[PDB]
């Protein structure tokens, strides 16, 4: 008498593949995963201890953390700060501009749920799994500042746990619908003049 | 397959690797192609295991600030996930994240022998525990006690 | 021609073999403390013997070994 | 008979040395990577790409194998057209140009009489490819972020051909061979960097900018724009113009160093390191590594020189570059020819 | 001035490195990205739109000095070559010509030129 | 071939460059298309002066002249460029025949 | 010096089909940025023809004072010029395309008869002194070096103030 | 005029240098410094006796 | 422009886009395309994305006469990310079922 259950394996996944044409994709992900870069972003109440990871209280520069400001580029990003329901029509942008490999993750406990925001407000949006598909929840408000590199460190596996034929989950089709409207255009608000 | 040669027979082992895990999933991607599927968990939060292994297990969701009494009966993830894997899977390979140091139940080593019982009796589960820079693998059932 | 072999194959392993897991511990003994041109000192280095600098950079293998018959 | 050609099929050329060079040119790439990401981020600061093995010697070639896949995206507005088009020039452009630089005694790839014009000459083509890249795409932040630096690159050859003049009427000569060799005189008094510091100040301060020192004055402030031209550019595509800047960094230092210092000539002449000893048995590898290893070293020391001036000065703002290498470079890089002719008079 | 065979064999090599780069690249890589992908980074919300963006009429004064003052090189260096070769005429010759564009240098500079 | 095939492609720019050059109608590509001539009449050139004249060189200094003298031209064009399109605010070259 | 073998005739097609394609890139399209990239390709293309015959300063120089300093001044021409996208299909514009395509074909065919009757093999033999001295000991940048200042004295002398006096013309007319 | 000029282009050169040298040497203490900075990630830093974790 | 709200599994695309690329990124913003859910959260066979297809018209025609404004998207929205909701809690339809992350914006199966 279950609730929504889960959906059958379709494939039976039986295969096997040869070592001279595994380990290379092997050490690709390993690659892969020992050169990530940041992206940056930070708004609110969780990002401000992100500046001091890079100093002499943390350094997670010291793995080849090559933080990058722009979405084309890198692969990894930190939504930091809570989150409100504006900003995130633009944020989402972001990850859908940047190459497959990201297994973007999240940081800051107000941004798994939006704790301290989370009685009555009709701005923040409750938690960012909602908004973006990300691979790990940071807790704290604000994070700890060691957290987040046990975090890494914990996701560096995922990537470890990938195969040849893993390249292949993240190709696309499109469900894209044919339907119109009939209603009446605005002009643009946002006037650019002083 | 190195790690085969202590998962088949024993089906009770711990995972003692450099605490970076750059050198352990290599091992995990081996054994997708036997009958093993991947099922992590993480173990910290959870009550008495056997009924998170075997029984229908009230998992009381996190709270929204109000609303007494309300928990939505969660299932356990042994026999539905059977259910779900194929009659050709050799073992459920599991592994207990948070199994370590170097009304809840302490998951102490009695739970963990309690979590060796289901590999035998009716769950290939492995410990997880970080450990010296080379990545080595030891039975914890005689750790356990 | 014939006792050519031990005077070329000594010195070319040499050139290969000590440097590289000790230029390893000569720059963990030092990174912080060093001088002004102290840095510059196993750097170089780090090119000449690099016949085998990089066979004992993190190239260094660790193979199953298929343990003795 | 001798039906078309008997010995002219294919066996005249071998593709050996290139290949060798390539590899040295790669491995000198993660050298020089390592240099930076070391010893920039680490001057009061922790150590820089650990955990990839003992030290980083594997980080660069993991970022490089990481950069490989990085699924290239190439944007909708503008295409293969001229995309894929645009970074080529750009590495060719500093690829080809290591066919003049010598390394040591006698281990030149060509004489090439007209080398070192070669050179000035290919180094004035970047620009083209920066221009292209930059508008490939159709967005901002990559069209005037790529006109900005290819305008600003253009202000600055003029003093290089005013300083590379003012040693071929030195040297009479325009392979860089015979440059060193009118150098290995005295050891290091004959140095050119001596006789004419007045150049060798403005060619090392033009080196800067053109290979793009600084593109971007501050960790945070960006590229003049978001990025320098290379915002889209994800994969390869990046790897690629990080690879052609390092490698405009690494010609000009060898240049520079192969120019005013003795290229592969001690601190005492070249040819004394010979004479002294009434005889030689085995100089050959020697000397072969050893001017790898006295050039390479003179190099280095521009190139620590660089990484230092990158944490010592704020890079000027394209209101005063231009300013600078019009207003100031160009009379001076002009006056010191006009001395070096009556000096080269006798 | 023998043999370029070297700058030929260096000239296709190195032609063939991008191209050969750019092909690798695209047999192992991922058929995927039906995303968007008709806009490109930092931009604002799908900004789109927008054109007459050339501020062309500062730089082009100084791309046209440039052009003009360039061509002194490529006759200097025949007659940077040639100094000892010949006597000391081709001194007064080639301080003439390069006076003649120093003149020149002097008067874009007085005249406002060279700007901001 | 070498002798015989380069002047076989000489015409079969230099026309090319007359063609463009009738065709134009943007000034920038009538600019193009005379500078195109110009390195067509250049090549042409050269290599006369490689099979025959190695003694003293007759046609190489003409090339560099020629090249040069391309260079003004192709400034002083642009240069006209910016104040026509400064008068009127487009550069349409056959839409000015006011002037006949 | 020389070449090495018959591996010249097939650089020679190589480079020659790909000058064609440049050219006519540089007529046909459109859009005028895409025809000054195109033009770029061709001088390089050329500069590269002049490489292979063994002319070696005409070669870079051309290539440093066109592949540069003209291309890159186009470039910044034709953001000047707004209003791309015309008529297409088949000699877009009016019948002066049809004409055109037939003046210039008589004006080929016509060169292109006339050449191929001069035995050019012929007009080489003819010539055995000129190209038969050296100077005794010289290098092919020492050649234009000396031979540009012993004797063509006037118009060197004369370019300069050429240089000049179009850099002052420049900088009056495009100045508002 | 220009003479004026002919003695300020040294002095600009000369203030430029006397600054980019100053600080280029005083910061040649600091690309050699001798202090060490956050160690690796098994170094964590000391905690005293008030803060907040896992109630 | 294309302003539209692009919430997870809920993107009312303001602009024409369903060829495999828009070529403009709005084809001048005159259809008012959509695409459901491009992560893969729920598999989808046609027979229950008709349902929605259906609806479609009952939320573009049947409630519609305010401008082209997100509030609008966000009518919309609201009972989208409900209709699936239902459609999931009756059974019809289940969660991704890959090998990505599997991640329960709702929470994981209940027992009824």
């Amino acid at each position: 008498t279950v609730m929504n259950l889960i959906e059958f394996p379709l494939l039976d996944q039986t295969s096997s593949n040869s070592v001279i044409s595994t380990t290379l994709n092997d050490l690709s992900n390993w690659s892969r995963l020992s050169s990530l870069w940041p992206l940056l972003y930070g708004t609110s109440c969780c990002f401000i201890e992100f500046a001091s990871l890079i100093g002499s209280r943390f350094d997670f520069d010291r793995y080849g953390l090559v933080p990058r400001s722009s979405p084309r580029q890198a692969d990894l990003i930190l939504t930091a700060g809570t989150v409100t329901m504006k900003m995130a029509p633009s944020l989402v942008r972001l990850y859908e501009q940047m190459p497959e490999p990201k297994y973007v993750i999240a940081m800051g406990a107000c941004t798994i749920t939006g704790g301290m925001f989370s009685t009555d407000s009709y701005s923040t949006v409750r938690g960012v799994d909602k908004l973006i598909p990300v691979d790990v929840y940071l807790p704290g408000c604000p994070p700890k500042p060691e957290a987040v590199i046990d975090a890494l460190t914990k996701l560096r596996k995922k990537i470890s746990r990938e195969i040849v034929e893993d390249r292949t989950l993240s190709q696309n089709k499109k469900r894209c619908f044919t339907t119109s409207h009939k209603l009446y255009v605005r002009r643009s608000t946002h006037t650019g003049t002083y | 397959g190195r790690w085969l040669d202590d998962v088949e027979k024993h089906k009770a082992l711990a995972i003692y690797p450099p605490h970076e895990g750059g050198y352990e999933g290599r091992y995990l991607n081996r054994l997708r192609y036997q009958g093993y599927y991947f099922l992590d968990l993480s173990a910290r939060g959870l009550g008495d295991p056997e009924s998170t292994l075997t029984k229908i297990h009230p998992v009381c969701p996190p709270s929204l600030g109000r609303q007494p009494v309300a928990r939505w009966y969660f299932p356990p993830e042994v026999d539905y996930r059977l259910s779900l894997l194929h009659p050709d899977a050799k073992g459920l390979i599991v592994w207990v994240y948070e199994a370590k140091v170097s009304r809840l139940q302490v998951l102490s080593k009695a739970e963990l022998q309690f979590l060796a019982m289901l590999p035998d009796l009716r769950v290939r589960v492995i410990a997880e525990c970080g450990n010296w820079r080379k990545f080595i693998w030891k039975p914890l059932k005689q750790i356990s006690g | 021609i014939l006792g050519i072999l031990p005077p070329v194959a000594a010195i070319a392993f040499f050139y290969l073999f000590v440097a590289p897991p000790i230029i390893m511990n000569w720059m963990r003994l030092r990174w912080f403390k060093r001088k002004f041109i102290e840095t510059y000192l196993q750097f170089m280095f780090t090119y000449l013997f690099f016949p085998g600098l990089m066979l004992w950079a993190p190239f260094v293998n660790f193979r199953k070994f298929p343990r003795d018959k | 008979s001798k039906l078309e050609l008997l010995k002219e099929v294919y066996g005249l050329i071998s593709i050996l040395p290139i290949l060798t060079l390539l590899l040295g040119i790669t491995i000198e790439v993660l050298v020089i990577v390592w240099l930076e990401r070391e010893i920039s981020a680490s001057i009061q600061q922790r150590i820089g790409p650990e955990y990839a093995g003992p030290l980083g010697l594997l980080q660069a070639i993991a970022d490089g194998t990481k950069l490989l896949f990085k699924e290239d995206i190439l944007p909708s507005r503008g295409d293969i057209s001229l995309f894929s088009i645009g970074p080529s020039i750009a590495v060719i452009s500093v690829l080809l140009s290591f066919l003049v630089i010598p390394l040591g005694y006698h281990f030149v790839l060509a004489d090439l009489s007209i080398g070192v014009f070669l050179w000035i000459a290919i180094s004035s083509i970047a620009p083209i490819g920066l221009l292209m890249a930059g508008y490939s795409s159709n967005n901002k932040y990559s069209f005037l972020g790529g006109l900005r630096a290819a305008a600003q690159s253009i202000s600055y050859e003029i003093p290089l051909t005013f300083c590379v003049l003012a040693i071929s009427l030195l040297s009479n000569s325009l392979s860089t061979v015979d440059i060193v060799e009118a150098q290995s005189k005295y050891g290091f008094f004959g140095w050119n960097i001596w006789r004419q510091p007045i150049g060798f100040l403005v060619f090392l301060i033009s080196s800067l900018a053109e290979c793009e020192r600084l593109p971007f004055d501050l960790p945070e402030a960006e590229e003049e724009l978001v990025a320098g031209y290379q915002t889209e550019y994800s994969g390869i595509k990046y790897g690629l113009f990080y690879l052609v800047s390092y490698l405009n960094l690494l010609v000009s230092s060898l240049f520079v160093t192969v120019l005013y210092l003795g290229g592969w000539n001690f601190s005492i002449p070249y040819i004394s390191f010979f004479d002294f000893f009434q005889m030689n048995k085995a100089v050959g590898i020697l000397e072969m590594t050893m001017g790898i290893f006295i050039t390479l070293t003179k190099a280095y020391l521009f190139l620590f020189i660089s990484i230092t001036i990158r944490w010592t000065l704020p890079r000027m703002r394209m209101d005063q570059l231009l300013n600078l290498g019009w207003k100031f470079l160009l009379p001076i890089s002009l006056g010191n020819l006009l001395l070096t002719t009556s000096f080269q008079l006798v | 001035l023998h043999e370029y065979d070297i700058f030929w064999t260096f000239l296709i090599i190195a032609s063939l490195i991008p191209i050969l780069a750019f092909s690798i690249s695209g047999l192992l890589a991922p058929v995927s990205e039906g995303p968007e992908k008709l806009s490109s980074y930092e931009s604002g919300i799908e900004p789109m739109g927008g054109a007459w963006v050339q501020f062309r009429i500062r730089y082009y004064m100084f791309a046209l000095v440039f052009v003009v003052f360039d061509v002194e090189t490529v006759f200097l260096y025949p007659w940077a070559m040639s100094f000892d070769v010949l006597g000391v005429s081709v001194f007064i010759e080639a301080l003439i010509f390069v006076l003649i564009l120093v003149v020149g240098l002097v008067y874009a500079w007085r005249k406002g030129a060279l700007e901001w | 071939m070498m002798f015989e095939h380069v002047l076989f492609l000489s015409v079969y720019l230099f026309s090319i460059g007359i063609y463009g050059l009738i065709t134009s109608r943007n000034m920038v590509r009538a600019l193009i298309c005379l500078e195109l001539i110009l390195n067509s009449i250049n090549l042409n050139l050269v290599t006369f002066s490689d099979l025959f004249d190695s003694r003293q060189l007759k046609g190489d200094i003409f090339a560099i002249f020629v090249i040069a003298l391309a260079a003004a031209e192709a400034a002083i064009g642009l240069s006209i460029l910016s104040s026509i399109h400064r008068n009127r605010k487009s550069t349409r070259i056959n839409q000015s025949n006011l002037l006949n | 010096m020389d070449l090495p073998g018959p591996i010249h005739e097939i650089l020679m097609l190589f480079g020659e089909f790909i000058l064609l394609l440049g050219g006519l890139g540089v007529v046909l399209l459109t859009n005028p940025i895409y025809s000054a990239f195109s033009l770029g390709l061709v001088l390089v293309c050329i500069s590269l023809f002049y490489f292979l015959l063994n002319s070696y300063f005409v070669a870079v120089a051309q290539l440093l004072i066109y592949v540069g300093a003209i291309n890159v001044l186009i470039i910044f021409a034709v953001m000047f010029v707004n209003g791309s996208e015309w008529s297409k299909d088949k000699n877009y514009w009016t019948i002066g395309d049809g004409f055109t395509s037939l003046v210039c074909i008589t004006f080929v065919f016509s060169l292109m008869t006339t050449i191929p009757d001069t035995s050019w093999y012929g007009i080489l033999w003819t010539t055995r002194s000129n190209q038969i001295v050296e100077q005794g000991l010289i290098n092919n940048v020492q050649q234009i070096g000396i031979h540009l200042a012993t004797d063509f004295y006037l118009p060197f002398e004369l370019i300069s103030i050429i240089l000049l006096v179009s850099l002052i013309g420049a900088i009056t007319m495009a100045r508002q | 005029p220009m003479v004026t000029g002919f003695m300020s282009y040294g002095q600009q050169t000369i203030r430029a240098t006397r600054y980019i040298g100053q600080s280029f040497i005083t910061t040649l203490s600091h690309t050699n410094r001798l202090p060490i900075t956050i160690h690796y990630p098994y170094e964590k830093s000391i905690t005293p006796e008030r803060f907040r974790g896992r109630i | 422009q294309w302003l539209s709200c692009t919430t997870r599994h809920v993107r009312i695309y303001a602009a024409y886009i369903d060829p495999e690329t828009n070529a403009f990124d709005q084809t001048q913003t005159d259809k008012l395309t959509l695409m459901l859910d491009p992560t893969e959260e729920f598999v989808w066979t046609d027979e229950t994305c008709q349902m929605v297809y259906n609806e479609f018209q009952d939320l573009v025609d049947h409630y519609e006469g305010a401008p082209l404004s997100e509030y609008t998207l966000r009518l919309i929205g609201s009972d989208l990310e409900h209709y699936i909701r239902k459609l999931l809690y009756d059974g019809e339809i289940k969660y991704n079922m890959r090998s990505r992350v599997l991640n329960f914006s709702m929470g994981k199966p209940r027992v009824k």
